[PDB]
């Protein structure tokens, strides 16, 4: 299980520095990394950075190298395997161009090749290079395949690809990770495939609730999530 | 090399690579009625663990594979969600609902495997 | 995708449990009452292994090591008391007087000169002899006739004069297949999940100091001062306070007493209090006043964390009961001291030179669990003086607030030390699915 | 599934198919100077049975075949006259005259088999 | 067949051919203090089987390993050992590095088990 | 049948004055004496004139 609650939706004019809290429950707060990802209106989803609430070792994107500050405090053990923690994040040279919805997401695993991958997302707070399929659609019973590709700086076995379902302005949900493995609870109708130049997401036997947008992430073991443009699915 | 019970909070796969370090401190160390009663009690638990080890056909081996399959009603989680994701303590805590059934199935599977081998060796 | 079960022998999974724990003491060789010669002598390196990512639930008030240690201590007292000479012939009529007691007319009864008839090595002969008895060990009959306190209630036996009642460190250990969980959190409340847990095979050196209202020679808190109780809101549960800066106490009996060996029976020689060389003074304990005031302040600052910053609490003496409960009772140099503590808890604290305590001496002490067995402490020659560290308190709430000390149960003193330790068992067998199949 | 010692009066072959049910109740159950003396004695009989099991080369297996032949002077009866004809009680009653000799021969046969394997593994 | 401890002064190879005769007299025979010795004796036998099992020699009196022979332990030759010394003087000379050898056997069997578990996944 | 097995080619160092069987037997004999003496009648009344 596990649940993450975010701060309030307050607004502030440019030049300031705001802090956003993220309180965790239902899991060992020390066992997984924490990621901050911002969804901007005039841009794609951008991975800002992750920290380890166990080692304290941080790693951000170069675009947020000298402008963002992320901290955590010690956990409060609830049981042998449940803990409650918090996480704070601020931006120093803050303007009005960084407006959007911010999400804090715990890591995927505590070992392997997909450790820090943002898996369990929050509620979202309201503030003040990888191209995929333009638009595809289908009908109940058939299958669809969404593409995703980019340059050698973001393609190929060199990197790993994940697939995310994202309702507009709501809680996202992970579908695929490391190019074929699907998240727990995902129906077997979803399939992931990967060529040397593109990744495919196959969805057979569609159903009405699938009217949603989809994104793909390019990521290695010690890098950030490189999101895509977006694929708008229609009908129902 | 972390020592005895070093990988208590570690992932299950990490602790699986150091099994001798826990196996060599089960009957030895430094171990008047109280003192002798615990030794007799301790040796019964080792033989309790070794008797079950032999009845499943894993005599003298720390990693043994079986013929029984995995039942989804016990636990739906995946392999990468177990070995690199959970510790042995919480695993034993969660799976503590069906251990007796699994033990019985292992017993009967090894028994039928022995019967099949006895049938096959008659040519 | 057909996953198969795989067995692993030696998986790090434990379960909380209760098991018999044995005793180990560092080597020192006479023989003490604790029979530490019967424990294993050599500790090479108590190897502690920090268990990272391991947060385990501890509960000192449901701990089982404490009950085992309680029964073991009772067993050690009775084992040391078993082979010594019985004192059933000592329950007779006594003729007692104030010998030079009438000086100031204050402490006349405190110590008394008693003559009486007693058996000798021959069955048919008797001998009339004298001795010195403290007031706390005799009761009148009514003339100057007296009788021992234990006669109407119990049988009496004296301790053999070679065993020492001075406590020595005890390291409690678990057998093979079991381990002790030590919680190293410096702000550990005593209950709940501990984030930093380590494992050991044996505890540190623990001294069995039997004390009351003041914990003597105990462990020190690393930071602040820690307050523990089962139900802090319940006044029927005693409050255990642990200090970080120890307060030194100086206890002394300056009466230069002397022993007189008197033969009661075949192979049995009793040790009476012969005479007092020099002045007859009062046994007492000192503590520095300023250090006590500072430690009381740091105790109340943490007491305010569970009752409010504005509520005013005060300290008073004990409310009543048995002698061993209403006083600071302990064993110094061999003899049993009971010190009045009204001069310690006599301060009221508002929102925002050395002192001395009079002590009386007993040598007839009964067991705190079963009444029906009494031990005579043989008197100790010379002047008695012991310096100790008060490090903990046993307070009782009443229900503004007033606090009165106490605690007559022996197991409180062990709870004061075994809060860090928790005994667990190991089930080293673990089954898990893998993509491997036999054959 | 008849339980512990269920096939006492059954044919030997019928009891041979349920061997785990008797093997799992030799050192466990619910088992005090008298009480502790029996536990120490009971584990000695299990190790008495397991030590002989290991010295014959049947470590951790309930059905093992050997290299020694069957002597007719021990018993002249036939296979269908044993497995489908008698219970283990009357069989152990009849064969209780030469068990020690068979045990010694099993010991020496396993020893020579180990020596042969050591000789063969030198190439 | 010389009996129990018959080949005490014999060469090591001569004693190696009769191993059952010493192995069958380690927990049997005729065996308050006396019961303490039996409970102690079985712990040493299981101490011997625990080390036997942790090296991968479960139920076998002669087992070969994967670790090599270090010359710093002893420079002598094979014909300078088997037809040349008794087990007493050998254990006397090599009693300087037995613990190291035991640890290497432990770790070699552990890695061998890991290699077999890795290999069985195809 | 006390089965003695001659150990040929075996020259072993003995030391009777540091032997441990002797001290153990001393304590065993003392323990047996006191065990036999424990349940018998005491003679404390016999110490008279
Ligand atoms: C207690 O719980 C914590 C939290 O779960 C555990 O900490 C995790 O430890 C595992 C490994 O034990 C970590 O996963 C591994 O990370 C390695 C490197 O990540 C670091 O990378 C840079 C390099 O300096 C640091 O800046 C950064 O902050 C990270 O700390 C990877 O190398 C591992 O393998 C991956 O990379 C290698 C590269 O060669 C590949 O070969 C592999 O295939 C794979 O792709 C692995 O991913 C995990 O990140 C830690 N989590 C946290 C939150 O810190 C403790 O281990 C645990 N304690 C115990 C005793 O179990
Ligand atoms: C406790 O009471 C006993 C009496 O039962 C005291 O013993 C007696 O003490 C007196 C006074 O010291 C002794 O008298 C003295 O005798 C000596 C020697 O003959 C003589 O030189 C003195 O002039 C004086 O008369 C008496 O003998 C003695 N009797 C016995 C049996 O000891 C005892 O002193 C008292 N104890 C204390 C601490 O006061
Ligand atoms: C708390 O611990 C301290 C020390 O750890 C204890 O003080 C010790 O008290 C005993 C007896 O009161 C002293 O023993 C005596 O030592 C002198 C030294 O010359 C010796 O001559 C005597 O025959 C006797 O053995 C001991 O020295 C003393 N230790 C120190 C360091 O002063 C104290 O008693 C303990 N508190 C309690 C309540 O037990
Ligand atoms: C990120 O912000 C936090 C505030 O939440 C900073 O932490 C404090 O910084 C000040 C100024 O350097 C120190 O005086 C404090 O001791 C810090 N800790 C606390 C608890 O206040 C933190 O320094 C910021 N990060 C960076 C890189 O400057
Ligand atoms: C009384 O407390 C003091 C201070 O805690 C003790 O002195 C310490 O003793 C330990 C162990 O002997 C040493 O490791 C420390 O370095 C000492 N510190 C100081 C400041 O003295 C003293 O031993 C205690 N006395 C008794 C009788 O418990
Ligand atoms: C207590 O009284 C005893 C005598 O009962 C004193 O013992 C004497 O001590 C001195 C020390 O120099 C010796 O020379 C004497 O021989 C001792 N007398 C006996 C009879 O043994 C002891 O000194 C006194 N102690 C105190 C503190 O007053
Ligand atoms: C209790 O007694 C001890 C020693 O008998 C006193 O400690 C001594 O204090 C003086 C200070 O004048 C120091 O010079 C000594 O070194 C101390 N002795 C030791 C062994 O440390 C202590 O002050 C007394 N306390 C009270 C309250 O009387
Ligand atoms: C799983 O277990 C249930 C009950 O224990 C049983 O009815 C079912 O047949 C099992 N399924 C498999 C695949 O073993
Ligand atoms: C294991 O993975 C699941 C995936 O949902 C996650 O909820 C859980 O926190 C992870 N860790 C443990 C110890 O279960
Ligand atoms: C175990 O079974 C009990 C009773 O059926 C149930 O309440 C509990 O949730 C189960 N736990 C697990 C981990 O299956
Ligand atoms: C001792 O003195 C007290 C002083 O009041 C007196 O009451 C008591 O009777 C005296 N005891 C005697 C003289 O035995
Ligand atoms: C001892 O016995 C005699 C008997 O004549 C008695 O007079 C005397 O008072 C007794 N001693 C004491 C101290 O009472
Ligand atoms: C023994 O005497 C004391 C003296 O007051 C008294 O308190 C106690 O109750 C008596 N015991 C019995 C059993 O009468
Ligand atoms: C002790 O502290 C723990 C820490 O959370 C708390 O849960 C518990 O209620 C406290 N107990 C008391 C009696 O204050
Ligand atoms: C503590 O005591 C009070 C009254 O004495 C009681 O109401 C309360 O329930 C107790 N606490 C617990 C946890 O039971
Ligand atoms: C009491 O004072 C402390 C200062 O240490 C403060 O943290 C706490 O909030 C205060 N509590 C109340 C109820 O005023
Ligand atoms: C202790 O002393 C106080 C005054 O210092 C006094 O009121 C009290 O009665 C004394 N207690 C005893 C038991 O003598
Ligand atoms: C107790 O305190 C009161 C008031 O401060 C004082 O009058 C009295 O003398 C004190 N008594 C003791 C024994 O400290
Ligand atoms: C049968 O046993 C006898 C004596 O035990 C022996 O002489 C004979 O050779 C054996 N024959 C077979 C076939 O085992
Ligand atoms: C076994 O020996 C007994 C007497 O020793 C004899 O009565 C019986 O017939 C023998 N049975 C067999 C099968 O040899
Ligand atoms: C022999 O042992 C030494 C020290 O133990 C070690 O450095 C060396 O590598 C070893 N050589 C071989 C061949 O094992
Ligand atoms: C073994 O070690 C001891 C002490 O270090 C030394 O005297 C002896 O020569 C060594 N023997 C061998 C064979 O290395």
């Amino acid at each position: 299980q596990g649940q993450l609650v975010q701060s309030g939706a307050t607004t502030t004019k440019p030049g300031s520095s705001v802090k956003i809290s993220c309180k965790t429950s239902g899991y060992r707060f020390n066992f997984y990394h924490i990621n901050w990802i911002r969804q901007t209106a005039g841009r794609g989803p951008e991975w800002m950075g992750w920290i380890s609430p166990y080692s304290g070792d941080k790693n951000l994107a170069p675009a947020f190298q000298d402008r963002v500050n992320m901290t955590t405090d010690t956990e409060v053990p609830v049981t042998s395997f449940t803990s409650t923690g918090a996480a704070y994040m601020e931006i120093r040279n803050l303007t009005s161009d960084d407006t959007g919805t911010y999400f804090c997401a715990k890591g995927l695993l505590r070992d392997g090749s997909s450790t820090w991958l943002p898996y369990l997302w929050g509620q979202g707070t309201l503030l003040t290079v990888l191209t995929q399929s333009a638009s595809v659609s289908g009908s109940l019973g058939q299958s669809v395949t969404i593409s995703c590709t980019g340059p050698n700086s973001v393609c190929c076995s060199h990197k790993s690809i994940s697939w995310y379902q994202w309702p507009p302005g709501r809680a996202p949900t992970l579908i695929i990770y490391e190019d074929n493995e699907r998240a727990p609870g995902i129906s077997p109708r979803f399939s992931g495939y990967k060529s040397y130049w593109s990744a495919y997401l196959t969805i057979s036997d569609l159903r009405p609730e699938d009217e949603t947008t989809y994104y793909c992430c390019s990521y290695t073991h010690n890098s950030g999530c490189v999101f895509g443009t977006g694929t708008k699915v229609s009908v129902l | 090399s972390l020592g005895f019970l070093g990988a208590a909070g570690s992932t299950m796969g990490a602790a699986s690579m150091t099994l001798t370090v826990q196996a060599r401190n089960l009957l030895s160390g430094i171990v008047g009625i109280k003192q002798l009663q615990a030794r007799v009690l301790a040796v019964e638990h080792y033989l309790r663990d070794q008797q079950l080890l032999g009845i499943w056909g894993c005599s003298g081996k720390l990693i043994c594979c079986t013929n029984v399959p995995w039942n989804s009603s016990w636990s739906n989680r995946n392999l990468s969600e177990i070995w690199d994701n959970m510790t042995w303590l919480q695993w034993d805590k969660e799976i503590s609902n069906y251990t007796q059934i699994i033990y019985g199935l292992l017993e009967e599977s090894q028994n039928q495997q022995e019967k099949n081998e006895q049938d096959l060796l008659a040519l | 995708e057909n996953l198969w079960v795989t067995v692993y022998y030696g998986v790090p999974v434990w379960k909380d449990a209760e098991t018999t724990l044995f005793c180990a003491s560092d080597a020192k060789a006479k023989h003490n009452v604790w029979a530490t010669h019967a424990c294993v002598p050599t500790d090479p390196n108590p190897q502690e292994i920090h268990l990272e990512n391991v947060t385990e639930e501890f509960n000192m008030w449901k701990n089982n090591m404490v009950e085992q240690m309680h029964e073991d201590i009772i067993s050690l007292w009775d084992q040391s008391l078993k082979p010594c000479v019985k004192l059933t012939p000592l329950c007779v009529t006594l003729q007692c007087t104030n010998v030079t007691n009438n000086i100031t007319d204050d402490m006349r009864g405190e110590l008394k000169n008693c003559s009486f008839n007693m058996t000798t090595e021959l069955r048919d002969k008797k001998q009339k002899v004298y001795s010195l008895f403290y007031r706390l060990d005799v009761v009148q009959i009514n003339n100057k006739e007296y009788r021992l306190i234990n006669c109407n209630t119990s049988a009496i036996t004296q301790a053999c004069p070679k065993v020492s009642f001075e406590p020595i460190p005890i390291h409690y250990c678990a057998p093979a297949g079991f381990a002790i969980l030590k919680c190293k959190d410096k702000k550990f409340n005593g209950t709940g999940p501990c984030p930093s847990v380590s494992t050991v095979q044996c505890t540190h050196g623990i001294k069995p100091v039997v004390s009351t209202q003041l914990l003597l020679n105990g462990s020190l808190a690393e930071e602040e001062v820690i307050i523990r109780s089962e139900n802090i809101t319940n006044n029927a549960k005693n409050i255990l306070v642990q200090l970080n800066t120890p307060v030194q106490i100086n206890c002394t009996r300056p009466n230069n007493n002397t022993v007189k060996s008197i033969r009661i029976g075949p192979g049995q020689w009793f040790y009476y209090t012969g005479d007092i060389i020099g002045d007859i003074r009062q046994a007492h304990c000192n503590v520095s006043k300023a250090t006590w005031n500072e430690t009381l302040g740091k105790v109340v600052k943490q007491l305010r964390k569970h009752f409010g910053n504005n509520t005013i609490i005060r300290f008073a003496n004990s409310s009543g009961g048995d002698l061993e409960v209403t006083t600071h009772s302990f064993n110094c140099g061999g003899e049993f001291f009971y010190c009045n503590t009204s001069g310690l808890f006599n301060s009221t604290w508002i929102s925002n030179d050395s002192i001395t305590l009079p002590c009386r001496i007993k040598q007839i002490i009964n067991m705190w669990q079963r009444i029906g067995q009494a031990m005579y402490a043989p008197p100790i020659q010379g002047v008695i003086r012991c310096v100790s560290n008060i490090t903990g308190l046993i307070l009782t709430r009443d229900g503004t607030e007033t606090f009165r000390p106490g605690g007559g149960d022996m197991r409180d003193n062990w709870r004061s030390e075994l809060y860090k330790y928790k005994v667990v068992k190991i089930e080293p067998l673990g089954v898990a699915p893998t993509k491997c199949k036999r054959r």
